[PDB]
């Protein structure tokens, strides 16, 4: 009900760690834009 | 040190210090053009068969004997590909074969992985056949056994003969790689089209097979991950059927 | 729930043991209207304007 | 020359005419408000459904006039009123009182008018992310047949703008409005039937033309 | 004086005599290079997609009032070309239509076939609005009524309005030609891929609409054949997707 | 092109709308007055906190309407209504009557208008001792937190210009407000959390986004 691409992340194999370190852990994702991007019809912001 | 590929709309990402075996020293190429002239004139997708598919992970833990799976045929339902099987009566094609592993500095293993062309299987009954269930699941992998296995019309799976009737240290003269949890986590492998005739038929014949076994078992400690992913992705290269005007 | 006013918010929790087929996690690509997407400084910008265009980088 | 496509469509027309009070009980009769499209005008809908696709730039001016309710209150002494006019873009914030923050904001472009004066005109561009209008959709919205969300043009609200516990008035808007720079592509059978609603293309069967006495007759010649 | 077609591994004859409508005399292309040259990459199938596809016949009695047929999804079940309908988000192409009849000296009438674009239907119910069945059926036609129609969410097709509110001789500023069993029997008609924007989405848009409607119908006398069959072959031209990789 | 950062930030807005008398027996009632800074309109607050240092030109413009108060006296004649409006720059005398001298100081530039012509407009010029404007100080006004003096832009009053014992009316003045020829430095993140008064950057806690169901959950495809 979108009509947009997706992105998904599957685990291949697990995580393998020696003895004595954390078991848990984390990924972070940064966001930008790529020098072709385009803007028209200034208008307001709904967050204000 | 870290390369971006991209083909079609598919993005992975590898080490740039990767090793890559090209299988007799032959890329993959056309049958040029004029093997059979006249009226068989070929015809090539080249659309989203150039494309990355990756298959399920599976689960390396203490005790795996090992996995293999049938080429083609494990890309029956993989989108246009897969397809292409159905419309065209004739094909061919090549394949690059990325394997990875997700492992830490605790870890330890080796695995061999190798492509191995016209790997015909024994029945686990001398005076039997094999079924075609037990050749191939397609996207799933079979599994080889650590003992030797029963039951009517499987393949004879212990893992020390690999189901061929040879022994497993003898594999390496096949094209191969070795992936020592050590040293390095990845395997590419770059494999062209072979066979005694120019072209054939996709689903009655299993061009190769691809296996990858433990020498090595994985071992671990106190509070590591008690398993390992293994990840395999797949991309066909030049691929050509016979044209249908 | 639970967590949207912590910095937990935006860490991808990756868990122990053997789960070699799982889901790690999916979102769809839609910047200016998308909750995930919508309060970053390319988010903040787009939604000044009615129609906009280009490629994003993750 | 007059059959060229810039003199048979630049021209202009009212299209929109409304009403709206300084004081009242209703809150929605306190502001008017008119969505930009070229179909409830009868005459202009008709020779633009000669073509496909069009491509236009529009110019609008209003004609404004003021009364003073005839409820009671007389011997008044009163400054010339002031109004505001203001167009929202595609994918704008649109107003639902009059007293609200959508009347502020930087990037609705807005004009401010004073009675007496020459009349007010904004120029509107293109605004399509498509490359031009269509006139005729086969498709579905993504679901309303026949709708397609690239032909969105914008929309047009209008206030007075006093202060606190203004006086009661009662003002009513006239949209002149005018397409320009017009270029229009693959042309179309005139319509037949008339017109049913503003969103369709519904009708009922009608006859190809009128009847004569025979197929031989010609009127006597002078 | 006949040639024989040949498209991939189809082949079609018609007469060299034909005429052929390009329709505002352009021919079919691709979007060139660099419309949206950094990430919006196409590619083309160029495989079965360019081969004929031929439909059903109809059968045109004393009493028909027309046919009708939506492009595209009147090849969404059509081999290959169906395929890439499913496998990709956007696409276009052009189109050649033959239509043929077959009939003798002693049959008599005259056809019109037109290929309109943005053929947006009436309901008819004045308040009301129109099914998705009732507008298309694939690749099995619609028909024209020879009164006004009735019952819910069906198209107005009374074959004097054609179902979109205008006069039925008037259609001939489309591109048209005419059957006259007299003189000719077949028509070709090269369609260009023609929208507002320059790739789209092919299950929610029907790009053009092709109609056959007798003007005079057909006519026979003591022991011919009641019919005339007409036959519909259509194949797609410089035909274009977004990328998958 | 439409987000350079003239097209951007040079665009006019209402920001003060205010009511005077001519006759009162509140005396301040008699005139009306605005400081100028943009930290009162909260649209155009958003914007410009995007940067820390900024410098421009202002142009105002004054939409003026007066009325008769409905107090009793009826068949008045009167002509048109003169108006004085006065900008203080900073460092000047500010007026606490309509009598005061400071109506008539010689370094207040002023404007005269009557009513029935258009509107008055004038323009200021960049006004500071610093080299920049400062949309954030992290620093104590000599003592007071986030207050720098290099910010004063002056002031703006408002009133009737009639003679000795005037007729009653009351009049509304809107100020329009437009920078110009701007530049900017340093860019910031957008203010994520409600505005809570006009001179400090106080707020409270806000969360990060709002939710979804699941780290997976997708939405299922039309």
């Amino acid at each position: 009900y979108t009509s947009a691409g997706n992105v998904t992340c599957w685990y291949q194999t697990g995580i393998v760690v020696p003895a004595g370190t954390p078991t848990s852990c984390s990924i972070m994702c940064f966001v930008s834009a790529c020098n072709d991007f385009s803007v028209r019809l200034l208008k307001d912001t709904p967050f204000i | 040190r870290v390369r971006s590929i991209t083909l079609g709309n598919s993005t992975i990402t590898t080490q740039e210090s990767a090793n890559v075996v090209v299988a007799y020293g032959r890329w993959p190429e056309y049958l040029k053009d004029n093997e059979a002239t006249a009226e068989d004139q070929p015809t090539q997708p080249d659309v989203a068969t150039c494309r990355f598919y990756t298959l399920e992970s599976v689960t390396w833990e203490r005790d795996s004997p090992g996995w293999w799976w049938k080429f083609p045929d494990a890309l029956k339902d993989m989108g246009l590909f897969g397809q292409n099987m159905y419309y065209h009566y004739l094909g061919r094609a090549g394949y690059t074969i990325h394997v990875q592993c997700n492992a830490s500095k605790f870890h330890q293993g080796c695995l061999m992985v190798v492509c191995v062309p016209e790997a015909e299987m024994g029945c686990s009954q001398v005076d039997g056949t094999v079924n075609e269930h037990s050749l191939s699941e397609g996207e799933t992998a079979k599994k080889f056994a650590s003992t030797s296995t029963n039951g009517t019309n499987t393949v004879q799976s212990i893992v020390t003969n690999a189901g061929m009737g040879v022994g497993v240290g003898n594999l390496t003269i096949f094209p191969h790689q070795w992936i020592n949890l050590r040293t390095n986590n990845c395997a590419t492998i770059v494999m062209p089209y072979i066979n005694n005739v120019p072209m054939d038929n996709m689903f009655r014949h299993h061009n190769f097979t691809l296996m990858i076994i433990p020498f090595v078992p994985l071992d671990y400690s106190s509070d590591s991950s008690t398993y390992v992913p293994i990840t395999v992705t797949v991309a066909p290269m030049c691929a050509e059927y016979n044209g249908l005007r | 729930e639970g967590k949207l006013d912590t910095m937990e918010i935006y860490r991808i929790p990756v868990q122990s043991g053997n789960h070699q087929s799982s889901q790690v996690f999916g979102f769809q690509v839609q910047p200016g209207l998308d909750n995930v997407f919508k309060h970053t400084l390319l988010g903040e910008i787009l939604n000044y304007y009615a129609h906009w265009s280009g490629s994003i980088k993750l | 020359s007059e059959s060229s496509i810039e003199n048979f469509l630049c021209r202009s027309a009212c299209v929109y005419m409304g009403e709206y009070h300084t004081t009242n009980t209703d809150t929605s009769k306190l502001f008017a408000s008119w969505t930009i499209n070229a179909r409830r005008m009868v005459q202009m809908r008709r020779k633009l459904e000669l073509f496909t696709y069009v491509r236009f730039d529009m110019e609008v001016t209003f004609v404004i006039t003021s009364k003073q309710d005839q409820g009671t209150q007389l011997g008044q002494d009163m400054p010339p009123l002031t109004h505001q006019i203001m167009y929202i873009p595609p994918g704008g914030p649109i107003p639902k009182s009059v007293t609200d923050y959508t009347w502020q904001t930087s990037t609705n472009p807005s004009i401010f008018w004073t009675e007496g004066n020459a009349p007010p005109r904004m120029s509107i561009p293109f605004i399509s992310i498509g490359n031009a209008y269509s006139n005729f959709y086969d498709g579905w919205s993504h679901g309303v047949y026949g709708y397609n969300t690239l032909n969105h043009m914008g929309q047009i609200y209008v206030r007075h703008v006093n202060g606190s516990s203004p006086l009661p008035m009662t003002s009513t808007v006239r949209m002149y409005f005018k397409p320009k720079h017009v270029k229009v592509w693959v042309p179309r059978p005139p319509r037949l039937c008339q017109y049913k609603n503003a969103s369709t293309v519904n009708f009922t069967p009608t006859n190809i033309t009128e009847k004569r006495q025979s197929i031989n007759y010609i009127p006597e010649t002078v």
